């Protein structure tokens, strides 16, 4: 019935600098006898439940610092944190409870934006190990890299790999703001053992070119 | 002020029936509605429902509407959330949040009840050395790790050198794979220099399989 | 200056259903904290606002409404609900804002057959917060009734048949409904903030 | 004098759908609490349906969803929609005006309602000839469908010493009766004796002697 | 939801009887209790309301009692016409839930009375269609219970005969009973000595209405 749509997806606010997140509504949420609009902001951090922040759409709950404060009325409501400090990295979701049914956003990742940082490169072969197992997991892990955005190819003999990569990215550090990244490619040994070549090539904003790691399937490293 | 505390973990099979827990604690409990929330794995949060136990009115949400039942003991403060017949769709974590009345804010949360329904079994996990690279910067930095690979359900918990080790160390989320299984991987960046001096033992402990696994990742001596 | 919850909710008598009760709080300092941390009322359902929330907001006017009904009943006191309640004599709003309290008086309100009355008969519903105390003889059909009692001319009120040994649903509950106007004027009750 | 007079019920096949309607006269429809109260075959009384003056319409849990109460003040009438209708519906409708605290003081006739596949059939009447003192006779109604079938003796003019006995369901899932009748069989001879069956689901009507035999 | 229970289901008693039956509810439900009668095939016909209250037109004989959990309908002097099921009602349901009794069936009790029995044979108009129907009638007769045995040539037949019963008559209370034996023409023209046997606690011995197949 009452459908919210948030503005931006994700969002990438220095220390200190403001953060602002919009939501609209599909239809105002504003009872005119009392003069409230019935519209809350809930903030949850990784593993943790959601927290309520602000309700009535401008009236903060108890124990919430004053650097955020939500405005807006009728169909238009702005969540704004005046300075953005690291304890306000997460996830931020508006939601109606005009009526029944209530509604959320689609949520709003929030997280600090810091210096462009190259990741480094790293590829490990299959463990021996591994290979008496009949499978083959080559991993390619880019380390400590900003922003989030980052490609990374496979090729085995110069042929591009595809649907047989899963990659995993680590949520931002709380210390040094970067983000981790691992990509396993995995074949069956049999697969494995017919070619020489293992290549991860990777593309970020931090590189002026392409970074590729390789390594000959036998060769030492 | 009032509490939510939520039932523990669970492992299901598809098919199978399910009936999570939320047991209210504190003052004012009587004034408060107790609406049921799922978040699936990456994703939003999705209101399911609402109760009032002193009464057990209950209004449902037109998506879960005739695909879950909310009820209430209001004896024990306790709302609770089932299914008849589980869907491998229906794996994600479930919140209760409490409202002090209808149209009114969730001002408590439970701290959620993580469900996994996956027709896998429980199985320890293989662990693997991702060595260290014999061409190595010589006075820079080195990375080696541990490759997690299927196990089933999560987690897993991974420390280096039990415990000793934690600056530099990522453990990535795990990925469900083809097969079903969970598979994960722990990376340390170390310096080149005590490649050769210093010992690196990850310690790998799965829980639900009972099983724990250190494994001493060494430069391959090619 | 604090508010007089006190007067309305520990009252010794309550008020009939169709002659019911209103306190008009106006200029005082209400904590609602007696009300929703106590562990007397059987049923506290709140609509559009939450109690723990009053306690720093200002309202124009409080109305605290108040009656004697039975525990199956309860259940008509919120918006959109029908029943010879909430149709024939006491009627909530659609868009009502505040709050629902009722708890068991079985111990108050049973002797050994007490005298509460609810309107069984009226031609339409009624409006919200309507309040009508007529006792004219009903007319069911259409020979005119000329206030004299009789077949199709039937005693608009009904008495309830409250003993103590009545199933929970026979027995009586009170009801205090407090609802909050805040039209464009002076706002005269507050939170203790 | 008050009347409710209810119309509408007749046979209907499963999942079908059902108008019942009850007319009044001595009371204001609009003006009553007026309810729906049926009775299965052979069972017992199973509240359906209430409808307020102030509009408000109550269901019992067996057929909410399914049937509709109504009323119209202009023809003074109630009315029963029924869908999906499934032979559990088979039954005697009844209107009635509920007084609450005075009970179900005034009450229809009754409209019957039976939800089956089987088809309309008339039925066949044949004689139960007679052979000191009394004599009996009679007329078999056979293989008939749906209820009911109406059975007098010289159109009218005969009610002592009458019995028209409770429709039987045969294996076949058509219904027979008897109706017999006991005379002087001294006007075994000297009176004529005509057995009068009418089945209107059909509209049938048989006129049948039932004189001796050797 | 409040369940309401009646005892007896049936009841039989002689015209003059004081006759009592209860009704049961689950719970407390004070003074809101109705009673009903209904004869067979009428509407029913409020006779109490309140638990207590007679309706206006009914007779005197008529009075309820009980408040609570037990309620009693009284007949204070049976009457003939006073055979019929009786019903009880909650009142005031919330959600409304018109819940009525199971029921208690009165029957009216007399001295004993043998039937007359009378037997039929088939008609040619219905041996012509290819079926025939025996009929055997036991006429004003009480009490109810009656053994009719089907004997064709001197076998007792069973599972093709189907009973029916008059409901009591209004006046001298009595009831009548026909049998009838259905069976294909051919198995009708199988046999000749078709006999009706009956078996009533007011006959001395059991009484036989025979025919022979085409006489
Ligand atoms: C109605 O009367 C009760 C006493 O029967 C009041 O209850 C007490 O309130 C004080 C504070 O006002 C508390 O410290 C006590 O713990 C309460 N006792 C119980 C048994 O509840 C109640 O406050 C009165 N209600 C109002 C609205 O004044």
């Amino acid at each position: 019935d009452i459908q919210l749509t948030q503005s931006p997806d994700s969002l990438a606010v220095s220390l200190g600098e403001r953060a602002t997140i919009n939501c609209k509504s599909s239809q105002s949420v504003l009872y005119s006898s009392i003069n409230k609009n019935y519209l809350a902001w809930y903030q949850q951090k990784p593993g943790q439940p959601p927290k309520l922040l602000i309700y009535w759409a401008s009236t903060r709950e108890s124990g919430v610092p004053d650097r955020f404060s939500g405005s807006g009325s009728g169909t238009d409501f702005t969540l704004t944190i005046s300075s953005l400090q690291a304890e306000d990295v997460a996830v931020y979701y508006c939601q109606q409870y005009y009526s029944t049914p209530y509604t959320f956003g689609q949520g709003t990742k929030v997280e600090i934006k810091r210096t462009v940082a190259a990741p480094s490169v790293f590829i490990f072969p299959p463990s021996d190990e591994q290979l008496k197992s009949g499978t083959a997991s080559v991993v390619c892990l880019l380390n400590n890299f900003y922003p989030r955005e980052a490609k990374v190819q496979w090729k085995v003999d110069n042929a591009l790999q595809s649907g047989n990569s899963q990659e995993s990215v680590t949520e931002q550090d709380s210390k040094d703001s970067t983000y981790s990244l691992s990509s396993t490619l995995t074949l069956s040994k049999a697969d494995y053992e017919k070619h020489k070549v293992y290549a991860c090539e990777v593309t970020h904003q931090g590189l002026s070119s392409p970074v590729t790691k390789s390594f000959n399937r036998g060769e030492c490293s | 002020q009032m509490q939510l505390v939520q039932s523990g973990t669970e492992v299901k099979k598809p098919g199978e029936s399910l009936k999570i827990s939320c047991k209210g604690s504190g003052y004012g409990f009587i004034t408060y509605w107790i609406g049921w929330v799922r978040q699936m794995p990456g994703k939003g949060l999705e209101w399911m429902g609402i109760i009032y136990p002193g009464d057990s009115e209950t209004r449902y949400s037109p998506s879960f509407q005739g695909q879950v039942t909310i009820s209430a003991d209001k004896s024990i403060n306790t709302a609770y959330l089932q299914w008849s017949s589980l869907k491998a769709s229906d794996t994600a974590i479930y919140y209760c949040a409490g409202g002090s009345g209808i149209s009114t804010p969730m001002d408590v949360w439970g701290q959620g009840t993580t469900v996994t329904v996956s027709s896998a079994s429980t199985k320890g996990p293989s662990v693997f050395p991702l060595a260290p690279s014999s061409k190595s910067t010589s006075g820079g930095t080195a990375a080696l790790g541990c490759l997690v690979k299927d196990y089933f359900p999560e987690p897993v918990t991974v420390s280096w050198n039990s415990g000793a080790l934690t600056s530099g160390v990522h453990t990535f989320p795990a990925v469900l794979q083809s097969s079903g299984l969970y598979s994960l991987s722990s990376v340390v960046t170390v310096p080149s220099s005590s490649l050769g001096t210093q010992t690196y033992i990850c310690n790998v402990n799965h829980k639900p399989s009972n099983t724990k696994v250190d494994k001493k990742v060494e430069p391959k001596s090619c | 200056n604090l508010c007089p919850f006190g007067e309305v909710f520990n009252a010794t008598r309550f008020a009939s259903v169709y002659a019911w009760n209103r306190k008009r709080i106006s200029n005082c300092v209400a904590d609602y904290s007696v009300l929703y941390n106590s562990a007397s009322f059987s049923t506290f359902k709140c609509y559009g606002v939450s109690p723990t929330k009053l306690n720093d907001l200002c309202f124009t006017n409080v109305y605290a409404d108040s009656f004697v009904i039975r525990g199956d009943e309860v259940r008509q006191i919120a918006p959109g609900q029908t029943g010879k309640i909430a149709d024939y004599n006491y009627k909530l709003p659609d868009d009502f804002t505040g709050c629902v309290i009722a708890w068991n008086s079985n111990n108050l309100d049973s002797k050994v057959n007490y005298n509460y009355l609810y309107r069984l008969f009226r031609k339409s519903n009624l409006k919200p917060f309507e309040r009508d105390i007529s006792t004219e003889i009903y007319q069911a059909g259409s020979t005119p009734c000329n206030g004299v009692e009789g077949f199709n001319c039937y005693f608009p009120l009904q008495s309830y048949g409250f003993q103590p040994t009545n199933g929970v649903g026979y027995q009586p509950y009170r009801v205090v409904v407090l609802s909050f106007e805040l039209l464009h004027a002076p706002a005269t009750v507050c939170g203790p903030k």
